[PDB]
């Protein structure tokens, strides 16, 4: 008789989620060229934007669509006394919309977008114009339900910057 | 490889709105 | 020698809902097997949710991901004296989150999700549990910038019916 | 070819306690008002409801949750010139919702529910009220992926009837 | 050949006027 | 004919509490990190405890989880005029609970536990505190239905002692 394989399970008392100790199963794998751009556009809108009420999803989504280097740059925006969480907090919010995106090469695209600040006193600040440069790739499908239902394509930002647009019109 | 992973932001833990 | 164990069943003590805890299984069956769950999630969340401040995008997105028959059913929810726009308006809001989606056939899937109402007085209503049945297809890439940047895949709901639990649920 | 019978490690949502396979296979495997009312609801809704677009899943699910005697009674509703498939076909649809379920004994419960007919001309028939009496047991976990992902508990109807409710109010 | 296109319906966002 | 594997072991993520299903959690024929904890607990509790009504299972289980040397030491506790079967018999009972187990090496662990005596007159003796030292190994899965449904992991005590705690 081979020794009964060790059997162990963990039960989350808060979510009632039951998970086997043994390593999980691998998934499907195919390469799609037009997957990085869609993930990058969704990540950019969640990243620059802010709302106390929805930010946890935008925050995790941005990280899900970011290389660890990029994730850290992003996480840091919520740190210290000047943290978005303290500056905007639940007193002010940021609305972001993308006007146009045009790929320019081998894992690189230009995103033209706007942003504006709204607040608890019912006022709105003048909108600003910004342009992001995104370096990106795809890492294929993720192997967790919490990731595949947000970024199935594997979009990942490897480099990111966004500068003010100067409206020399 | 793909190495999907994160140590993401506390989403649920919002602070005391003053 | 290889032997297979069983996914344990998790019974929610509050809802009596039985969830299958997968045994070392994270397998994805095919292109759109998990991609479909993304679209089904985003569809239900945006369709069922409401916030005066973001609804224009969720509204247009829902229509973008709906067959004309479905679009009309949806549009009608914002009509008349009992319109979501008048009932919730800017006094109350709906938060929606999907727990699990499992495809079951040829253009059909089951979406298990929850919903709750928040309001201007800072109160929150008890959360409800609901299950949506979605009939769907894909119509391929759209040919407008305002559509491709929201639904590039062409996801389209052809039939939709979400039923809440009876009494408590 | 027959393998270890599927074992449900029932997890308590309040305490996180883990149960094991039991003699419930040779008894009523479904246990707890909360759990039984769920199965009774899903059974009635799927059995009584109809939509050309989703019925294949509701049809197979109903059979999956029915004793062969019951399955045959159900299958027959789709037979002959008066078949639901010909009467409703893709011209009319049935919407079903359960209001309340209360167990009353040893494999028996009462389901109070409503039903209404919608159609292709955009009209809706007046809703009707009905009450189902369900005799039931549980046969334990099934041993096919196509069954366990729909009825892991083994719910099975052994007797079924539903009569019009007379609203003597 | 597809005819695969989205529906047409009243606007998704409408004014949230106060009262 | 087919043979059976282990079923499941409960490990509450919030409380760290360990619950054993009828199929005993396997120790993988090794002392383990939690394998020693659950088996060491069940061994001490069943070995030290006594109830006329359930002892046949605890007795056989203890033997199932014991090396022949250990089994004999245990069997002897039920022999002679001072036998547990005559002293406690169906007049008094022993309740045992383990407070904490900490492995300390290569087939060895320390078990901190308590014990108390209850009886037919409805009285209870003051609880005592004891510490067991257990030497152990695993012999792999057993090949009898009556053994695999009790000790699938093959837990086996090779040395045992328990002294009063001061």
């Amino acid at each position: 008789q081979p020794a009964p394989a060790p059997l162990v399970l963990r039960v989350d008392n808060a979510t009632g989620a039951v998970d086997v100790v043994t390593t999980l199963r691998e998934h499907e794998s195919s390469y799609g060229e037009v997957v990085d751009t869609y993930w990058l556009n969704q990540y950019v809108l969640n990243r620059e934007a802010y709302d106390y009420n929805t930010i946890q999803m935008n925050y995790d989504t941005t990280a899900l669509l970011s290389a660890p280097a990029v994730q850290q740059d992003y996480y840091k925006l919520f740190d210290g006394s000047n943290a978005r969480d303290r500056v905007l907090g639940n007193k002010a919010r940021i609305t972001v919309r993308v006007r146009s995106i045009q790929p320019n090469g081998r894992g690189q695209a230009t995103v033209r977008f706007t942003t504006q600040q709204h607040n608890s006193n019912g006022t709105v600040e003048a909108p600003q114009h910004q342009i992001a440069t995104i370096g990106y790739t795809y890492i294929g499908a993720p192997m967790r339900s919490s990731d595949r239902l947000l970024n199935p394509l594997g979009f990942q930002v490897t480099s990111y910057r966004a500068d003010p647009e100067i409206l020399n019109n | 490889q793909v190495i999907p992973g994160y140590t993401p932001r506390p989403i649920r833990p919002e602070p005391e709105n003053v």
